[PDB]
C-alpha cells in the first residue's frame, strides 16, 4: 500500500518535468493497479498541491488524458471524495489547499472527467464547504497558464499584453505578477526588447516614460536578473538598423533611451557604451 | 480642410457591382449599410480615378480601399497588384487583417511587412512569391524595391494611409522615393485624416485630376449622457458600493470597466459568489458570444473597443482609465444625433485629483451621485 | 538585498572545532572545503548568534545549518531540542535527508512530517518520543504543538529555511502563532533567497541584534559553455552516434540526460553491453552516485534528479528538454553537445532564441 506512493509519486513527479500524458499513462497500466487504481488522481493533485501552477494545471490535464484510457469514470468519482476527506489534512501542507481543490474540481467536472451534479449530491467542517463553494462559483461563470513547455511565441503573445495592458492599467506591479506568473524567468528579455520596442515605435512621451519606470522597478524588483536586461539591450542594438525601416528616428531616441536607464543605473556605462548610432 | 469635388451617395453595397464572393465577405464580416465614407469613396476608387478621402481614422475607411483594391485584383495574376502605406508595422498589420477579412471568399492574397525576427523567411516570401496586396511602412516597402524582392511592374493601385501621420513620423522622403518607382500609371488613393502642406504638395505631385471626398466630420461631445461621481475613500469598499448600486438601480444592461484583466476575474467571480451573474471579457469564438449576444458586463478597457457601447443605458467606471483621451471611449458619445444615457465613476481619496483632470480636458462637468 | 554586517571567513572544516563524529559525517557526506556560504555562516549559528543569510537555495546551503544544528544538539537528552521550517513537504523532507546523513556518526535523531496516510503513526512517534530534530512545514508544525505532540520546551534552535518562499505559500500566520510559543530564549536562523518587506519584518520582529551574512548568488549563465548539435536524422541511430563519440572524445566524466528513466534503463543496459561502464539514476543506493559523483569518480540521469552538474566538463542532451527553462538546469552556467532528430530541428531553434544563444554544428 504504501508501497503505492513509494512508486507513483516519482512518475507524477517525473512528469510535471517531461510533460507526457502518454509515458504516464502507458507505465500506470503495467503496474495493473486494482480498486486502488482511485488513488492515482488523489496523489496526483495532492502533489501539484505543492507544485507550482505549471504543475496544478498539467495535473488537471493528466487527470482528463488518463481518464477512459486507464482509469474509470468512476475512479475519479471517488478520488474527489478522499480530496475532500483530506482536505483538513491537507490544508497543512498548503494552505489555499481548499480553494484550489475547488478549481480542480471546477475543471474537473469541466473536462467532463467528472459527474455533472456532483457537488450538487455531496450535501461539518468548512474546509471541504469553503472548497465546494468554489467550485460551484467557478462554474456558474483557468488555471491560467503558464510557462516552460508552452509555445515559444506563445509566451511572446502573453508578454505582448502584459506590456500593452500595462501602458493603459499604469499599473507596475500589475505587469510583475504577469511577468512572474509566465515562470520563465530566462525568457525575459523578450519582456525587456518587446518594451524597448514599444517606446522605440512611440509617439509622444508616455510610452518612453512608462517603459523607463517599468523596467526601473523590475530591475530592482530583481525580477530582471542583470543577464536578462542585457540579453534584452543587445537583442535591440542589433535589430535596430532593421527597426529604423518602421520607424526613422528609432535612431536618436533609443540612445536618448538608453541615457535614461544609464542614469537611473539599470544598466553599466558599458551597455550604454555599446549602444549604436550611425 | 479640402474642398471636396465629388459627392454621389451609393446606398447599399448591392449596388456597386462587386464580385459577389467580395460581397459575401464583406457581409460575414459584419458590415450591413456602407457608412459615411463608404457611399462615397467606394466607387470612384474601383472606377480607377485618383481619389483623396480626407476621412477620420479608419474602421470602415479602412474597409474602403480594402474593398476596391480587392474588387480589382486580377485573381487570377500571381504577381503583387496593389501596394498600401501605414504609418506604423501594428497599423500596416490591421489592415491586412481587414483585408483578407473582406478577402476571405476570393483567393485574394495578402502580406503586411516585419518585424523581424524572421525578415530571413518574410523576404524569401515576397519574391517568389508574390502577394497580390503588400501593406507596410513606407521604410520597410521601399527599402524592399530597393533589394527587389518586390516587384513594381505590376502594381496598379498605390494607396498612401493616415498620410498626415506617415510625413510626419519622417517618410517624406521614402514615400517620394517609393513613387518614383512605380509606373506612371498607377492609381493613387491618399487618405487622410488631415491636410496640412505636406500632404497637399504629396497630392499636388503625383495625382490625375484626383477626386476630392471631404466626408470627415467632428464633435464629438458628452452632451447627451449624465455623469456622475459616487465618492468612495478606499479602494476595499469599492466592490461593496457596486453591489448596493446593483440593487438601487437593478441595472438589467450595463457595462463596467476595468483597467486590468486579472481585476475583471476578480470581481466576475467575486460577485458570482454575490448571486449576481454577471459576464467578462478572451478569443474570438468564445468571444465573439458576449459580442454576438451582447450585440451587466465586464471588460478590460481594450477590448471595449470589440463591443458598441453605445446602446448601452449605463456605464460604471469601477477604474479610472488612465488614459484621458481614453474615457470618452468607455463612457460618452455626443447626444442625437444619438446619443446614449448616463455613466458612473467610482473615486478614491487618491482618485481624487485624477477625475478632476478629466473634467478640464472634456470642458465637461461631473457631479457627484444623487439618490 | 540584506545589509551585511559580519564576514570572517573559516577555509576548512577543520577549524570550526565540530564534534569528530560530525566531521566524519560532514567528509563521507562528500564535502572537502566549506562553499561561500559554509565558510560565513557555520560559525556564527554554532556560537549561538541569531543569523540572517540571504543565500541560494541549498545544497550545501541546507548543510549550514544543518552542521550547525547538530553540533549543537545535546545528544544525550532525548527531547526535540532543534525545529526547522520549509515551504514544502517535499523540501523539509530533503532537509532531513541531509540531516540523518551528516549526523550519521554521531547518535543525532532527526524526522520531517507527513503526510499523513500513516499520521496516526507520525504522531504516536514525535511524542513519545520525541527527535532532536524535527523539519515540517509551518502549518504541519504548529498543528503538532497545538496538539501537543510537540513540546516547545526544549527548542532552543528555531531554523526558517527560504523564508521568501514560506510566507508566499500562505504561512505568515503559522510562522507567527509558532513563534510565540517557542522560549524567549531560542536563536533563530532564516535564511532566504530574496528579502521583501515581509521577510524582513520578521527578521525585524524576533532576532536580537542579528548577523546578516550575504553570499553573492551564483546565475547560471550559458556564457562559459560551447554548445553544439550534432545531426541525427532518427532516433534509431542516436545510440550508434553516442558511443562513437564516446570514443573519439574518450570522456572521462560526463553526464547525459535522458527524458524518462525508462529510456535512461534502456541506454544504460545498451551500453554496458558494448563495454562502455555507466552509471543510471532511492537515497542510499542513490546517496552513492550523488556521493561518488560528488567526491568523484559517465551519468546517465532523468532530468527530475539532475547532483552538481558544474563540476562536470562535458553534458549531453540525448533527448531534448520538453521544458525550455529546463535546458539551462541541464547543460549551462562547458561544453555540452545535443542530438537533434528531423523532426527536433524546429525545437532546437526554438532553445536558441528562448535564451538569446548561438548552437553550432559539431566539428571535429
Amino acid at each position: 500500500e504504501t508501497a503505492f506512493e513509494k512508486t507513483l509519486t516519482p512518475i507524477i513527479q517525473e512528469y510535471f518535468e517531461h510533460g507526457d500524458t502518454n509515458e504516464v499513462a502507458e507505465m500506470l497500466r503495467d503496474l495493473n493497479l486494482g480498486e486502488m487504481k482511485s488513488g492515482v488522481p488523489v496523489l496526483a493533485v495532492s502533489l501539484a498541491l505543492e507544485g507550482k501552477a505549471s504543475h496544478r494545471e498539467m495535473t488537471s490535464k493528466l487527470l482528463s488524458d488518463l481518464c477512459g484510457t486507464v482509469m474509470s469514470t468512476n475512479d475519479v468519482e471517488k478520488s474527489f471524495d478522499k480530496l475532500l476527506k483530506d482536505l483538513p489534512e491537507l490544508a497543512l501542507d498548503t494552505p489555499r489547499a481548499p480553494q484550489l481543490v475547488g478549481q480542480f474540481i471546477a475543471r474537473a467536472v469541466g473536462d467532463g472527467i467528472l459527474c455533472n451534479t456532483y457537488i450538487d449530491s455531496y450535501k461539518d467542517c468548512v474546509q471541504a464547504r469553503a472548497a465546494l463553494d468554489k467550485a460551484t462559483v467557478l462554474l456558474s461563470m483557468v488555471w491560467g497558464s503558464g510557462g516552460g513547455q508552452q509555445p515559444v511565441n506563445h509566451l511572446v503573445k502573453e508578454i505582448d499584453m502584459l506590456l500593452k495592458e500595462y501602458l493603459l492599467s499604469g499599473d507596475i506591479s500589475e505587469a510583475e505578477h504577469c511577468l512572474k506568473e509566465l515562470e520563465v524567468p530566462h525568457f525575459h528579455h523578450e519582456l525587456v526588447y518587446e518594451a524597448i520596442v514599444m517606446v522605440l515605435e512611440s509617439t509622444g512621451e508616455s510610452a518612453f516614460k512608462m517603459i523607463l519606470d517599468l523596467l526601473k522597478s523590475l530591475w530592482k524588483s530583481s525580477t530582471i536578473t542583470i543577464d536578462q536586461m542585457k540579453r534584452g539591450y543587445e537583442r535591440i542594438y542589433n535589430e535596430i538598423p532593421d527597426i529604423n525601416l518602421d520607424v526613422p528616428h528609432s535612431y536618436s531616441v533609443l540612445e536618448r533611451f538608453v541615457e535614461e536607464c544609464f542614469q537611473a543605473g539599470i544598466i553599466s556605462k558599458q551597455l550604454r557604451d555599446l549602444c549604436p548610432s550611425r | 480642410v479640402i474642398e471636396s469635388n465629388w459627392n454621389e451617395i451609393v446606398d447599399s453595397f448591392d449596388d456597386m457591382n462587386l464580385s459577389e464572393s467580395l460581397l459575401r465577405g464583406i457581409y460575414a464580416y459584419g458590415f450591413e449599410k456602407p457608412s459615411a465614407i463608404q457611399q462615397r469613396a467606394i466607387l470612384p476608387c474601383i472606377k480607377g480615378y485618383d481619389v483623396i478621402a480626407q476621412a477620420q481614422s479608419g474602421t470602415g475607411k479602412t474597409a474602403t480601399f480594402a474593398i476596391s483594391i480587392l474588387q480589382q485584383i486580377e485573381l487570377d495574376l500571381k504577381a503583387t497588384q496593389a501596394l498600401v502605406l501605414a504609418p506604423t508595422r501594428e497599423l500596416a498589420q490591421q489592415i491586412q487583417k481587414v483585408v483578407m477579412a473582406l478577402g476571405d471568399y476570393m483567393g485574394a492574397s495578402c502580406h503586411a511587412c516585419i518585424g523581424g525576427t524572421n525578415v530571413r523567411a518574410e523576404v524569401q516570401k515576397l519574391q517568389m512569391e508574390a502577394p497580390h496586396i503588400i501593406v507596410g511602412t513606407p521604410g520597410r516597402v521601399f527599402d524592399m524595391l530597393n533589394r527587389r524582392y518586390l516587384s513594381p511592374k505590376y502594381i496598379k493601385m498605390f494607396v498612401l494611409d493616415e498620410a498626415d501621420e506617415m510625413l510626419s513620423r519622417g517618410f517624406k522622403d521614402q514615400i517620394y522615393d517609393i513613387f518614383q518607382k512605380l509606373n506612371s500609371n498607377t492609381q493613387v488613393v491618399l487618405l487622410s485624416a488631415t491636410m496640412p502642406s505636406d500632404v497637399l504638395e504629396v497630392t499636388k505631385k503625383f495625382m490625375r485630376d484626383p477626386i476630392r471626398i471631404l466626408v470627415k466630420k467632428e464633435e464629438l461631445t458628452l452632451e447627451g449622457i449624465r455623469q456622475f461621481y459616487i465618492n468612495v475613500e478606499r479602494e476595499e469598499w469599492k466592490l461593496d458600493t457596486l453591489c448596493d448600486l446593483y440593487e438601487t438601480l437593478t441595472i438589467t444592461q450595463a457595462v463596467i470597466f476595468i483597467n486590468t484583466r486579472r481585476k475583471v476575474d476578480w470581481l466576475t467571480e467575486k460577485m458570482h459568489a454575490r448571486d449576481f451573474t454577471v459576464s467578462a471579457m478572451d478569443m474570438d469564438q468564445k468571444e465573439r458570444d458576449v459580442i454576438m449576444r451582447e450585440f451587466v458586463l465586464i471588460t478590460t478597457d481594450l477590448l471595449a473597443r470589440g463591443i458598441d457601447v453605445q446602446q448601452v443605458s449605463l456605464v460604471i467606471n469601477y477604474d479610472l482609465p488612465t488614459n484621458r483621451e481614453n474615457y470618452i471611449h468607455r463612457i460618452g458619445r455626443g447626444g442625437r444625433f444619438g446619443r446614449k444615457g448616463v455613466a458612473i465613476n467610482m473615486v478614491t481619496e487618491e482618485d481624487k485629483r485624477t477625475l478632476r483632470d478629466i473634467e478640464t480636458f472634456y470642458n465637461t462637468s461631473i457631479e457627484e451621485m444623487p439618490l
